[PDB]
């Protein structure tokens, strides 16, 4: 039982990461965008808007000195700017048409962004897996109005909880299995206390 | 024919394209034709910072630094007009592109030097009578260097130029004068100068590659301290096109 | 001096760990 | 709590910190003592559930203090050897903790806060590249104060126009 | 020495009053109202949409 | 940094005085007839 | 562990304490001007 | 006996002043590495660009920090959840600029502490004890995983892991409140009941046992000398203590079973802290505290504020001010 | 304070004609706005473009005017840029683009009128809160 | 002598009207018909020596010229301030709601 | 006056450390039997 509890713990942690990051076996069409996905989608959304307003997003310098919309990954790939710089490993069917061999392609960004992409990015940006325990969508500071907590949050959180308690269960039943097999799970034999037959530590 | 997944994580993304050593031909310029640079890439390989000596009469030198912000330094996807001038010289006028990178290098002893490595608003011309772009062709010109931080940037006490506190609020009754330079943010805008030496030419593809040396001021922390002089050396790539 | 002080107090604490553990009064059963 | 963070920087206060050490240390001792007693029990019954194997009137210790002592001496380096000291200590740590926390709050009654490190402020005021978690947290406090004050302190009739509200980029 | 009493006026010559710092506050914005507590000027954090700057 | 200049002597006595107290009691305890 | 037989008890009588303290204090009173400088 | 056999016998020896054991084989080097790197960095590491916006934060003593402000600063946002060992940096200077010491320390520490738990199991086995002390230790360990590993995974960057420093810890708590409203999360509330309660019961148990100590000493000596290490007799009258507490409340609110009582003393804080850890761990995937913002509304539709809305204002302060140069777009999505 | 007929009386068109909504209509409007619009327009702002909000004064200065029922219903059929120059059904929910914005498929004229009325009445309740964003929370 | 240039510019006509040479594009939402088409044309073809020069943007329809004429009273021009126009800040100046 | 800032602690430790040494020795001598 303890072996299987350890295994199930492991699998629960794994499933947590799976539903949280993967959008292949957990399609965002059904489960909603991943966290990375929605953050990226915001970057995309505002690039599209400002570029429509006439901004050159490739040369736009943000307040930090890093590009406001586009910057480089630690290995040089062109990636979205702002905090979503952390999420540059994200890949998804609505973003990949804008990706060239060196990452995000500036010409493709200027000329090739289809309306369906704007749509998808807006949708995913506005269904990020953020929300409250009573299912108020958005950041903790958002007012009541949108009834939404992403299925990815529900699945990830539930299964991290279960995986954790199942790890605990594995320690419990493993330790007990050892003690009982060795015959001291009910306690120490007063007339045969092992430590009393041991040389002192000092 | 490498794909994004071929390249990702390798460092190749921050490298400019190279031309084979067979690229030693000439790319003819038709003066009745207009041209563009469809892609200009600049990959810095060395960053040097001019030491600031004490006697102020010694020959100050440029000294090597250690790059600490990783393979995030190259300028790429730059495009612009390539004008055929009356005297046969070509002037490249930079329109747009990823034409800046924040860079921090470290000098011996640990002093960190941030700069906006850039060629923003580059205007660079060749010698007269460039009937063909060759390994003897070179571009020299000037660019702009805006503040390393733009107007919204807030320092660690929340002070800034277009936003933020305009005082040292933790020192409510200190005298203002001594802290003016730190309290009043300022936006530098200076010139830089650059040379591109063409080393290779594919006259058929309109491709040229070579080395470049550029020079510009570093970050002045929105006016709080003096910038350093930086010299940047590297390789460049450009694809010339009829427009 | 600040740093020297902080590092010194820390070092004293680590030394105290050493003595309290390896040079404790041994517990004895009666 | 949030008011005390934003206005008093209460977490910076060494008396609150002693409080925290007393409550968390208290909780730790609670846990470690209970667990240790439960895991050095003498087998005093035949049951696999070992709670009935204890008589409230019995004279003998229900767990082995000697085994507990060796166990922790080898696990952690030091161990209790004296039961009376153990239980006194269990009284001492949380009681002392709460008392220190009290002293700190008595300070906060007068706005006698541990709000700043003066050297920190002199350095940061002169040097706009000097940043620590200390100055970061003060920026947070400033946000808290300005954004919560008007509704939290309505008798003051605060009206802070938008343009004066401290905000970072975008947010 | 006392610098003397500061009286603030706007371009239209209305007297303006600085809102005093309550003891609770380590720092405090600079806000100027008229005698009816109506905001008339301030020192803006963000400038891009400032309406009440001393300059304006 | 511009620290309080009494900080050092304050910290120094804060440690040394009580520590010394304790050391004195300990050592005279050890020396008592076993 | 066998006890070390080379152990010897240590002593400082009250007169030596007074003499020693007088030495330390008088030295401090002498050198402190030079420490402050 | 062969060499490996002897080695195994030493490793698992019940006679080593500090028990080694197989878990200890992994524990000792990893914890030494984490410790040494942590001390050296805390003293002498240069500023770290925690949020990947070229705005390095100073954490070490030699670079302007004291004990309260100092920290080993989390690795750069640009790194994200990427593995950044020393040999991935072009230079130690780069490594340090980008916050490598942090990853080195928290990974060696997390491995090490996990092995510490396992080692508690191991020694309990070697001494013929019951095995579950380690289970109690699983609660603080899980907490540590929550703030050093899990939350970074959920938010997609070790730059949001808890800083190794005092003030940085406070930074982490305040930002966590801003974005997750953790105070209004029932698992954090169970955590508080866990530690407040554990403190309470610590004091209560301590004081009850102290109250019922059997007279064995004079007034001129410490009562502690009335207990002798290893004595078979219990050193206090639990009947007297039960009579006291039982009468303080009522009889059947009190424990007459020392085993039951000590089991309670283990279970309450351990379970509470388990819920605290699960709180951080699930707020890692942005399932946040209760949102009752604008929940009460009058007959026209005017918002009638509750204390929840004041909390919300405070949270807004923290939200807008935190990492003031890091956001370019209106929604802070991670 | 109550949700009175006067609160529920809003401009029908540009020519000065008003319409008075029932409380049922108000309820329907809040429900349908939450159903089809709140994901971006919670509180009267616009998450994917914060420069344009749903304040009546903003809607009034739109082209064509959107500060009345007809304007809002038309917008929900054929949305335009703020200047009216571009038709943006392809990136903005509408009956015209109910094929790519499927939540618009089960919306009837009655529904659109309800949503319009919600957008017009709510700022009469919340005031600056409506289109205010976090500052006014 | 140290000056916050932005504060200083708030004391010019910049603090009073839409500065065709400097102001962030979202300001054009203040008035009927200007955003986003004319606003993009205006910011793109900046700077202007006088306000009326905005009428000379190539390609303008007569309607557009009429709208601009109707709003010249709301426009000003001052010297290009680098701090306000670098970083693409005329298109996105880090301000949302 | 512009005195050496380390003078105070130099003097305080100069007094305290050997004085404490002597006191420890004395007190533990008194506590010995006989
Ligand atoms: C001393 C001992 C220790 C005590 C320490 C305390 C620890 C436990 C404390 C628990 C307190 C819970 C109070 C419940 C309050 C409540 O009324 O809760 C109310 C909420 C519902 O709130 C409503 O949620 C709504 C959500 O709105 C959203 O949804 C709406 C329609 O649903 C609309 O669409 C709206 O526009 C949209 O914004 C609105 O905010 C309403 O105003 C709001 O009242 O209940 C829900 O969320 C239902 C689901 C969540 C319930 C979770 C309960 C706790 C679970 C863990 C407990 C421990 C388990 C251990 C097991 C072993
Ligand atoms: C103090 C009192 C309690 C004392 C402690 C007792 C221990 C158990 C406590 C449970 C709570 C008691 C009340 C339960 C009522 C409730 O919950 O009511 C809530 C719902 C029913 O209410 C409905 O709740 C909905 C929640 O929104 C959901 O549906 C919405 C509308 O479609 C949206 O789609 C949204 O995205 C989606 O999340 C909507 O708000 C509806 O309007 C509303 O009617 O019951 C449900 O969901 C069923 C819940 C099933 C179990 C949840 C499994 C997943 C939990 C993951 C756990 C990991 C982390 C936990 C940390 C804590
Ligand atoms: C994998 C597990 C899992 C997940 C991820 C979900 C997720 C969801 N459920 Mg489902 N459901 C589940 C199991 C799950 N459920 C179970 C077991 C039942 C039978 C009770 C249901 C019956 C059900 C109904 C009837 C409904 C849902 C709904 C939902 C949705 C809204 C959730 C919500 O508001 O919860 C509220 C949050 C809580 C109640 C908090 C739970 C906290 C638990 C009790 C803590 C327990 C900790 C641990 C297990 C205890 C260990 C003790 C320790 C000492 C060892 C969400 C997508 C709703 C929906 O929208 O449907 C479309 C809905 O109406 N669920
Ligand atoms: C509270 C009880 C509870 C509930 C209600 C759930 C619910 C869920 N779990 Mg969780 N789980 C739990 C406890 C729970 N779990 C615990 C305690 C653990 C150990 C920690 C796990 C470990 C776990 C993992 C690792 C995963 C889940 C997953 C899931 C989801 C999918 C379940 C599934 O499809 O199984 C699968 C069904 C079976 C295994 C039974 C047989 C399936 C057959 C083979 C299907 C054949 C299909 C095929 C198409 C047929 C075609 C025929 C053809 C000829 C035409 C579901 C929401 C999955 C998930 O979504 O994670 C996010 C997942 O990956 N659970
Ligand atoms: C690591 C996390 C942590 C921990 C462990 C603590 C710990 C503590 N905090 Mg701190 N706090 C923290 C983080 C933390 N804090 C943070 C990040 C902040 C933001 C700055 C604060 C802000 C804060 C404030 C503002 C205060 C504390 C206080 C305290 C102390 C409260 C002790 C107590 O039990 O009072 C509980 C109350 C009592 C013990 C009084 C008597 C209670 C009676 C007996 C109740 C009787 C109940 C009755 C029988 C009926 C009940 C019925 C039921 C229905 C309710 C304790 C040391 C308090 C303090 O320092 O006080 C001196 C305090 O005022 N903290
Ligand atoms: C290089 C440099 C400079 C690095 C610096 C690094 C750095 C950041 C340092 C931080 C500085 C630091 C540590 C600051 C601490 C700040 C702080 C708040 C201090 C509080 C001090 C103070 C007096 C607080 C007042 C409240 C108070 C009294 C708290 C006491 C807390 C306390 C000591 C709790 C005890 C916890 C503990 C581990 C107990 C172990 C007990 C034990 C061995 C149990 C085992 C056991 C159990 C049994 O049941 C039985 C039967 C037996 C037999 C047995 O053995
Ligand atoms: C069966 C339910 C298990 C629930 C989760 C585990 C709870 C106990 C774990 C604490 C471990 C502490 C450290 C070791 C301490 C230790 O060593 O344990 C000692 C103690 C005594 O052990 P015994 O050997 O006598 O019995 C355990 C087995 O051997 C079975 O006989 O163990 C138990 O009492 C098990 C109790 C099971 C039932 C407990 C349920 C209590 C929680 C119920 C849920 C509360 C949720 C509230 C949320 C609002
Ligand atoms: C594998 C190695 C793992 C552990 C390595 C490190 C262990 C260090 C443990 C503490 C050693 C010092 C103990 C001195 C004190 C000492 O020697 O204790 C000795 C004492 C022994 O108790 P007894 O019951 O034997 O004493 C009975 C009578 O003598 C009473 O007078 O132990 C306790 O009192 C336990 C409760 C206090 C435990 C306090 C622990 C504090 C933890 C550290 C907190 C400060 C850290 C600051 C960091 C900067
Ligand atoms: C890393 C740095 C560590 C620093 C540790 C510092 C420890 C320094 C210990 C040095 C203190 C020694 C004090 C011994 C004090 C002391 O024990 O004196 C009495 C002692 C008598 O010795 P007996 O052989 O009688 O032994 C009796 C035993 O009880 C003593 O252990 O004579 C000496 O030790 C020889 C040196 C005498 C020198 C004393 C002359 C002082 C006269 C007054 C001078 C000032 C006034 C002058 C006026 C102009
Ligand atoms: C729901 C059906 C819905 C309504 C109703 C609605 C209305 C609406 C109006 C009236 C405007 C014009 C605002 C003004 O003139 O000031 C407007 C503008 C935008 N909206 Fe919208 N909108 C509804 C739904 C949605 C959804 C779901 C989104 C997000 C995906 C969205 C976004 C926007 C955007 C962007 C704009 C600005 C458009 C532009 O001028 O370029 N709306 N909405
Ligand atoms: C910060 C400044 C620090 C300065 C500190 C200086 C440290 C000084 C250490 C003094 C050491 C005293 O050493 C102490 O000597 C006495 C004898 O004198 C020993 O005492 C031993 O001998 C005596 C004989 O009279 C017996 O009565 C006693 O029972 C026995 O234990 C102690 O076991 C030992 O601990
Ligand atoms: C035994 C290891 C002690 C820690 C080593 C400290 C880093 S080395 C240290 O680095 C500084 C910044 O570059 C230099 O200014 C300084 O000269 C140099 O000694
Ligand atoms: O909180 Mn708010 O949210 Ca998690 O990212 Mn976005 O800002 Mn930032 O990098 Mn540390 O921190
Ligand atoms: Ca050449
Ligand atoms: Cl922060
Ligand atoms: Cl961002």
């Amino acid at each position: 039982l303890s072996y299987s509890l350890g295994a199930l713990s492991m699998m629960g942690f794994i499933a947590t990461c799976f539903v949280w990051f993967n959008n292949t076996v957990y399609p965002s069409e059904f489960y909603g965008p991943t966290g990375p996905e929605a953050s990226q989608a915001q970057a995309m959304t505002f690039l599209i808007r400002d570029q429509k307003l006439g901004a050159n997003v490739g040369s736009a310098q943000g307040p930090t000195g890093l590009g406001k919309y586009l910057m480089r990954s630690p290995t040089g790939e062109i990636i979205f700017g702002g905090e979503t710089m952390r999420f540059w490993d994200f890949r998804g069917p609505w973003l990949e048409p804008l990706r060239g061999p060196n990452g995000l392609d500036l010409n493709k960004i200027k000329n090739d962004i289809q309306p369906w992409q704007e749509r998808r990015a807006a949708e995913y940006m506005t269904h990020a897996p953020l929300g409250s325990l009573n299912s108020v969508g958005g950041v903790a500071t958002e007012i009541n109005s949108v009834n939404f907590v992403s299925p990815r949050s529900w699945l990830a959180t539930s299964h991290f909880v279960l995986a954790f308690f199942f790890l605990v269960g594995h320690l419990w039943h493993a330790g007990r299995a050892r003690a009982a097999a060795a015959g001291f799970e009910k306690g120490i034999d007063r007339e045969s206390e092992p430590v009393l037959s041991m040389p002192s530590l000092d | 024919t490498l794909t994004y997944d071929d390249i990702v994580g390798t460092g190749l993304a921050n490298k400019c394209p190279t031309l084979d050593d067979t690229a030693r031909g000439a790319y003819p310029i038709d003066s009745s034709q207009t041209y563009r640079i469809a892609r200009l890439c600049l990959q810095p390989t060395t960053f040097l910072v001019k030491e600031e000596p004490k006697n102020k009469r010694q020959e100050a030198e440029f000294v090597p630094t250690k790059l600490v912000t990783r393979e995030t330094t190259s300028l790429d996807q730059i495009q612009g007009e390539l004008k055929v001038n009356s005297d046969g010289s070509l002037t490249f006028v930079e329109e747009d592109g990823i034409d800046f990178q924040p860079v921090t290098v470290q000098m011996a002893g640990g002093e960190r030097i941030p700069l906006l490595f850039t060629v923003k608003n580059l205007v660079a011309s060749t010698q007269p009578n460039v009937t063909s772009i060759t390994t003897s062709t070179d571009f020299k010109g000037e660019f702009n260097v805006p503040s390393y931080r733009t107007a919204n940037f807030l320092d660690p006490k929340g002070r800034g130029l277009a936003s933020g506190y305009d005082s040292a609020i933790a020192l409510p009754q200190a005298k203002e004068e001594e802290l003016a330079r730190a309290n009043v943010k300022r936006f530098s805008l200076t010139k830089g100068q650059i040379s591109l030496n063409v080393a290779k030419v594919d006259g058929r593809t309109g491709e040229i590659a070579g080395t470049f040396e550029s020079e510009q001021l570093s970050d002045d922390d929105m006016g709080a301290h003096e910038p350093h002089e930086v010299k940047i050396q590297g390789v460049f790539y450009a694809s010339i096109e009829p427009a | 001096m600040e740093t020297i002080t902080y590092v010194f107090i820390f070092a004293c604490i680590i030394a105290l760990f050493f003595f309290a553990i390896f040079f404790r009064e041994p517990p004895r059963i009666t | 709590l949030l008011f005390f963070q934003g206005f008093h920087n209460w977490t910076l206060n060494p008396f609150h910190m002693m409080g925290v050490a007393g409550v968390l240390g208290g909780a730790l001792l609670c846990a470690i003592h209970g667990a240790t007693v439960e895991n050095t029990l003498f087998q005093d019954g035949e049951g696999a559930s070992t709670f009935r194997a204890f008589n409230p009137t019995q004279a003998e210790e229900t767990y082995s203090m000697v085994t507990a002592n060796r166990f922790w001496s080898q696990i952690f380096g030091i161990a209790f050897s004296n039961k009376r000291w153990l239980h006194f200590f269990m009284l001492f740590v949380p009681v002392t903790g709460l008392w220190m926390s009290a002293i700190g709050v008595v300070g906060l009654a007068l706005n006698l806060r541990s709000y700043d490190f003066i050297s920190q402020e002199i350095r940061a005021a002169e040097d706009p590249e000097f940043e620590t978690f200390y100055t970061k947290n003060l920026l947070l406090n400033e946000g808290i104060r300005a954004w919560m004050a008007p509704q939290d302190q309505p008798h003051e009739n605060f009206v802070f126009p938008e343009e004066v509200l401290p905000r970072g980029n975008a947010l | 020495a006392w610098k003397g009493h500061a009286v603030f006026r706007n371009k239209e010559g209305e007297e303006l009053f600085v809102r005093r710092m309550p003891a609770f506050f380590e720092s405090f914005p600079v806000i100027l109202t008229d005698k009816n507590g109506v905001v008339k000027a301030d020192i803006p954090f963000r400038r891009a949409e400032s309406k009440y700057s001393f300059e304006q | 940094m511009e620290v309080n200049q009494l900080g050092l002597i304050a910290t120094a006595l804060f440690v040394l005085v009580p520590s010394v107290f304790l050391i004195i009691l300990y050592v005279q305890t050890e020396s008592q007839q076993k | 562990m066998e006890p070390n037989p080379n152990r010897q008890p240590v002593e400082l009588n009250r007169t030596s304490l007074y003499l020693g303290l007088l030495l330390i204090l008088v030295l401090a009173l002498l050198f402190s001007s030079y420490f402050f400088n | 006996a062969n060499l490996w056999e002897r080695f195994c016998n030493w490793v698992t020896s019940t006679d080593n002043r500090l028990y080694v054991g197989w878990f200890g084989v992994i524990m000792i080097p990893t914890l030494l590495a984490a410790t040494i790197c942590f001390v050296i960095a805390f003293i002498a590491a240069p500023p770290v660009d925690i949020d990947g916006i070229r705005e390095p934060v100073s954490g070490s003593l030699l670079y302007g920090n004291n004990i309260i402000t100092g920290a080993v600063v989390p690795s750069s946002n640009a790194i994200g959840l990427h593995f950044y060992p020393i040999w991935e940096a072009a230079s130690l200077d780069e490594w340090l600029y980008n916050g490598g010491p942090y990853q080195l320390i928290i990974f060696h520490f997390l491995l090490g502490a996990s092995c510490y738990m396992g080692r508690q199991w191991e020694l309990s086995y070697r001494l013929g004890m019951r095995p579950w002390i380690c289970v109690a230790y699983s609660a603080p360990l899980a907490s540590a995983f929550a703030v050093f590993l899990i939350y970074p995974i959920g938010q997609g960057s070790f730059s949001d892991g808890m800083p190794l420093g005092i003030s940085g810890t406070f930074n982490f708590m305040i930002v966590f409140q801003a974005e997750h409203n953790i105070l209004m999360h029932p698992f954090h509330q169970l955590g508080v009941a866990g530690v407040f309660g554990g403190a309470l019961f610590c004091a209560m148990h301590g004081s009850l046992v102290t109250s019922s100590l059997i007279r064995e000493t004079t007034e001129t000596e410490s009562a502690n000398y009335g207990y002798k290490f290893g004595q078979e007799e219990e050193t206090y009258n639990i009947v007297a203590a039960h009579g006291y507490f039982g009468r303080l409340i009522f009889q059947y609110a009190s424990f007459n079973n020392s085993r039951s009582l000590h089991f309670f003393l283990a279970a309450w804080p351990v379970v509470g802290v388990w819920f605290a850890a699960l709180g951080i761990s699930t707020m890692a995937f942005n399932l946040n505290g209760f949102n009752f913002n604008h929940s009460v509304i009058d007959a026209k539709g005017n918002v009638i504020n509750t204390w929840a809305d004041i909390i919300n204002r405070a949270n807004l302060g923290m939200e807008v001010m935190h990492e003031r140069n890091a956001h370019n777009f209106p929604l802070d999505l991670a | 304070a109550e949700l009175t007929p006067e609160v529920l009386t809003v401009p029908l068109n540009s020519e000065g004609k008003t319409i008075t909504l029932t409380e049922k209509q108000y309820l329907e409007g809040k429900r349908l706005f939450q159903y089809a619009c709140a994901s971006c327009h919670v509180g009267g702002i616009t998450k994917t473009n914060p420069s344009l909000d749903l304040r009546t004064e903003t809607l009034a200065l739109a082209t064509p005017p959107r500060d009345n029922i007809e304007g809002l219903v038309d917008y929900m059929k054929n949305p335009t840029t703020y200047d009216g120059e571009q038709e943006i059904a392809e990136v903005h929910p509408s009956l015209r683009s109910a094929d790519i914005f499927p939540k618009m498929r089960n919306l009837t004229e009655k529904d659109l009128v309800a949503i319009a009325g919600h957008i017009l009445v709510e700022p009469k309740i919340l005031g600056d809160k409506w289109g205010g964003g976090k500052v006014y929370y | 002598e140290l000056v916050n240039v932005v504060d200083e510019k708030l004391g010019t006509a910049y603090g009073e009207k839409i500065d065709l040479n400097n102001t962030n594009i979202a300001a054009f939402i203040q008035y009927r018909g200007l955003y986003p088409t004319l606003a993009k044309l205006i910011v793109k073809n900046a700077p202007y020596e006088s306000v009326e020069d905005v009428l000379n943007i190539p390609g303008l329809t007569e309607r557009q010229k009429q709208i601009l004429r109707e709003n010249l009273e709301h426009f000003t021009v001052t010297e290009v301030e680098t701090a306000l126009v670098e970083g693409g800040d005329r298109y996105n100046n880090g301000l949302y709601k």
